[PDB]
């Protein structure tokens, strides 16, 4: 897969590489997005700026910063690796076609 | 984090392929709008005085079809039996009076527009954190009526807030020939309020909304955007692993206070409103949204805030414009009573809840934590959602017909740019309504799923 | 861009000159056909009307429609600077900030280049209300500004008398009166000593002295008017222009 | 700023308005629109600057409207005060014309 080399000219470039610009270059789900961002930070480190977004029961979506991960370590049931920095300019327009996890209930006619 | 990512990181994603059609819940809106007041025909050479005419009018009715059951001809204070006597400038002898009419709040902090022409101070920003007095008892409460005022005086009016446009029957007894010492209080009858058709749903979960106020975006952008991409891809079914649990959020509904600047020559709101239709564009393809103005929103000062224009949102949003496709987007306006399914909302961007607790809360007794539940649960014993109506929160001269008045009580009132979250299911007479007070997405990124099924207002905050 | 090349300035100049002094402020409109441009005075009973066609002019590039907020004095300033064996070409940009006059002599000699500063007048765009006058009577300029001016020498209140087919003048002041009835007039050598009254309703009309003295400053564009009255529209002073007119409209005083 | 508005009279009256463009004052608007072709491009910042225009003065109508109602004492009676000596005087009708014309100016889009 041209995740290491796509995510890599998004490197180049200083402007960061949000976890979804895996889906919109690759076109996969957005598990599988996390998983390779999880892979590309284990065994794949240049030098980059990691912050992580653990999830709650009270699904207190919080991004990790500092690394200081004390509060409720425990509580946390899932946590994805958010985009990566060395914010971003917001909504780089996508035409979320073949991106949708869950489409939309209605036709736009 | 590392390691605790580590066990997290291993996921099955056996369901990406296919995409999870969400929900179908849809509002009501070809019958009517009692808030809807195009800029053509509307006549502003009228005068303020048609509202209150109105409000005594058809107030007055109502609760005379309650006070002769609490306040009959055989109800006796054990001084003398109580009077009827209506024109409350005839109070005239130590008798129980028992009347109706608007209440008037007189206090010093009010903003008086004609100080500030005198001084040439119009125009000018207001601190104005709070109206009333509350350390030289200044303010004043008059029962003011057709032909006539009467100041009220005790410890009954220590208890309600008693905020001015209310329209109550006053059973009390004339203390200094101008005062009147309020003894109690009666409420308007209850009203109608449509069945909760729970069950009959052939759908087992009947949805739930999503309900974020607040936004305000602006240049300075504290990382206002970032929990604004955030909660988009949290609807967008990322962000959690989906059990068909986010995938049953259907509507979305912003209350108000979308964009923000300090009125400088409309530069700043227009980087705002490009990336509001950006969030819009990137999450209309999933989700269905519907936007209600706010006090800050690029539409009406006054309350009745007619909808969103097109004008403000790019391109690939007016193509969402398309006519006979309001599914999809739908910019009601800023009181809007929607009926998801049956489910009857009422929501308001809390402007007049806002301007209620000034008339109570004071700046520098009664704090604001569950007072505004308490203030909510109030305008829900009357029957209109904004007291404050001409005086104070500023609204159009409405002539002959008012629509912040109720018709019927709404199962769900959402009340938008809280301080707080907190809700309440309240009974008047067994209509019992659900009453929620959605707070600001920007302080805190708290958004509430309403559920349709039970009336169970969830929260998601986000930092 | 406008390019509105002229062939004479005194033509514009006497433009100008002839509703320079009732409005001072107009808007002028470089539409795709030529230049319209209307006001109103002060009094507010007194309407201009000019419109330039493009067979006036010479040359004109305008392609989009501009509007030039012109200030009647400056511009007659500008104007009074031009010779008479120049042709004027006013020029403008897409958006305007001032606007180019050229009066660049036929003849190769000095290039006369004045950039006029445009205002934004922020006024409403008028139109008369037409209606079928009651009377439009066509009369030589000269003998109409002549009757104006030794008229009004007398009092400040002109009436005018159309009746059986004879235009009459009357006013009566503090020092007398002075009466002028002339007869409608017809000749084959002089076309301009033509006056051809309307028998469709008889109008008796007063107007004030004071608008009068400025509808005859344009008496030189035209060399005859034509005043269509009625009892109840307001009068209408057309001097006719090679591809448009500087028509007014004026109301009787009441 | 020629204000010709509500001044119906000797000449003042039976005229009209043709509604040229705005921000160009382009008499080819035969094409329908507060706006001709030629200038489309800024529908989105004139529409800006009607709106908040009677944003303020629809306010500063309430203000003064409510003010003379609390000055007047009565809430459920017309204020038909003839006091000229007071500053809000000449300007409640002042500013009630004013929000009237600008929203039957806001009416075009
Ligand atoms: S204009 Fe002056 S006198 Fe009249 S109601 Fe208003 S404040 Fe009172
Ligand atoms: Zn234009």
């Amino acid at each position: 897969k041209a995740s290491y080399f796509i995510n890599e000219k998004l490197f180049t470039e200083v402007k960061p590489v949000l976890f979804t610009d895996l889906i919109h270059h690759l076109k996969i789900g957005p598990s599988m997005a996390k998983k390779l961002m999880f892979d590309y930070y284990k065994q794949t480190t240049a030098k980059y700026n990691c912050v992580v977004i653990c999830c709650y029961k009270d699904q207190t979506i919080k991004i990790i910063h500092d690394l200081s991960n004390i509060p409720q370590q425990d509580s946390i049931i899932d946590c994805f690796i958010y985009a990566f920095n060395p914010f971003i300019p917001y909504y780089d327009i996508i035409d979320q076609k073949d991106c949708l996890t869950i489409k939309n209930s209605y036709e736009l006619k | 984090t590392k390691f605790n990512e580590d066990r997290s990181l291993q996921d099955e994603n056996l369901s990406q392929p296919r995409t999870r059609v969400r929900i179908v819940d849809d509002n009501l809106y070809n019958k009517s709008n009692p808030f809807q007041l195009c800029y053509k025909k509307r006549d502003y050479g009228s005068q303020y005085y048609h509202i209150y005419q109105y409000r005594l009018k058809t107030f007055r009715e109502r609760v005379l079809k309650e006070c002769d059951k609490r306040w009959d001809a055989g109800f006796t204070l054990n001084g003398q039996l109580v009077l009827k006597k209506d024109k409350v400038l005839d109070i005239q002898g130590n008798q129980p009076c028992w009347c109706v009419g608007s209440i008037y709040c007189e206090m010093k902090y009010k903003p008086n527009v004609l100080d500030e022409v005198i001084n040439d101070t119009y125009g000018a920003p207001d601190l104005t954190k709070s109206y009333t007095d509350k350390e030289g008892g200044s303010d004043e409460i008059m029962l003011e009526d057709e032909s006539g005022r009467v100041l009220l005086v005790g410890d009954f009016i220590r208890s309600t807030p008693f905020i001015t446009g209310v329209v109550v029957g006053i059973l009390g007894m004339e203390a200094e020939a101008g005062t009147f010492q309020v003894l109690d209080i009666c409420y308007p009858t209850p009203l109608p309020q449509n069945p909760f058709p729970a069950p009959i749903a052939t759908c087992p979960t009947r949805g739930k909304i999503a309900l974020v106020s607040g936004l305000n975006l602006n240049n300075t952008s504290p990382d206002r955007l970032l929990r604004l991409e955030i909660l988009r891809e949290f609807l967008m079914g990322r962000i959690n692993n989906k059990i068909d649990d986010i995938s049953l959020i259907g509507r979305l509904l912003i209350c108000g206070n979308s964009v923000d600047f300090d009125i400088v020559n409309k530069d700043e709101l227009m980087i705002s409103l490009t990336e509001f239709s950006k969030f819009l564009h990137n999450i209309l393809p999933s989700i269905s949204v519907d936007i209600m103005p706010g006090t800050n929103d690029p539409s009406d000062k006054s309350l009745p805030q007619q909808p969103f224009h097109k004008s403000l949102f790019d391109k690939s949003l007016e193509s969402y414009f398309n006519g006979s496709n309001k599914e999809i987007l739908n910019l009601v306006t800023n009181p809007y009573e929607f009926s998801y399914n049956g489910v009857d909302v009422l929501a308001v961007s809390g402007k007049n809840i806002n301007d209620i607790c000034k008339y109570v809360i004071p700046s520098n007794f009664k704090d604001d934590i569950e007072h505004r539940l308490d203030l909510m649960e109030c305008t829900m014993k009357w029957q209109n959602i904004a007291p404050t109506a001409p005086d104070t929160l500023w609204c159009y001269p409405y002539t002959d017909k008012d629509p912040f008045v109720l018709d019927k009580w709404p199962h769900v009132y959402i009340v938008a740019n809280q301080p707080y979250f907190g809700t309440r299911v309240v009974e008047i007479g067994g209509k019992n309504i659900k009453i929620i007070s959605v707070p600001e997405f920007s302080s805190t990124g708290m958004i509430i799923l309403l559920d349709l099924e039970t009336l169970e207002a969830e929260t998601v905050k986000i930092d | 861009m406008l390019e509105a090349k002229f062939e004479e300035a005194s033509l514009f100049k006497r433009i100008i000159d002839g509703f320079k002094d009732c409005v001072q402020l107009v808007n002028f409109q470089c539409k795709e056909d030529g230049i319209i441009a209307q006001a109103v005075d002060d009094s507010r009973v007194l309407l201009v009307s000019l419109e330039i066609g493009v067979e006036a002019f010479q040359e004109y590039r305008c392609d989009h429609p501009v509007t030039l907020g012109m200030d009647l004095t400056s511009l007659s300033k500008i104007l009074r600077c031009g010779n008479n064996t120049d042709t004027l070409t006013l020029i403008a940009d897409n958006t305007p900030d001032s606007i180019i006059l050229l009066f660049e002599d036929t003849k190769k000699d000095r290039i006369a280049e004045y950039s006029l500063k445009l205002m934004d007048i922020d006024a409403d765009f008028l139109k008369i209300e037409e209606l079928q006058y009651d009377s439009t009577l066509s009369l030589p300029s000269s003998e109409f500004s002549k009757i104006v001016r030794d008229l009004s020498q007398l009092s400040d209140s002109i009436n005018i008398m159309i009746t059986k087919e004879t235009i009459k003048f009357v006013a009566d002041g503090d020092i007398g009166s002075g009466s002028v009835i002339i007869k409608p007039f017809v000749d084959m050598e002089h076309p301009e000593t033509s006056i051809k009254l309307e028998m469709d309703q008889p109008v008796d009309l007063t107007f004030g002295a004071k608008y009068l003295l400025d509808i005859i400053k344009g008496s030189s564009l035209s060399d005859r008017v034509g005043i269509r009255l009625s009892s109840e529209a307001p009068a209408l002073f057309q001097f006719d222009l090679k591809s448009g007119f500087l028509q007014f409209f004026l109301a009787p005083k009441f | 700023k020629i204000n010709t508005g509500s001044q119906k009279g000797g000449l003042m009256s039976f005229i009209k308005k043709v509604e040229a463009c705005k921000s160009c004052k382009g008499p080819l608007r035969k094409g329908e629109g507060p706006l001709c072709s030629n200038c489309l491009a800024r529908s989105g910042e004139l529409y800006i600057k009607a709106l908040y225009d009677v944003r303020d003065l629809e306010e500063k109508y309430s203000r003064l409207w409510t003010q003379c109602q609390r000055c007047a004492g009565n809430l459920h009676s017309e204020v038909l005060c003839s006091n000229k000596n007071c500053d809000i005087f000449y300007m409640r009708v002042k500013v009630k014309k004013e929000l009237q014309e600008k929203v039957e100016q806001l009416s075009k889009w």
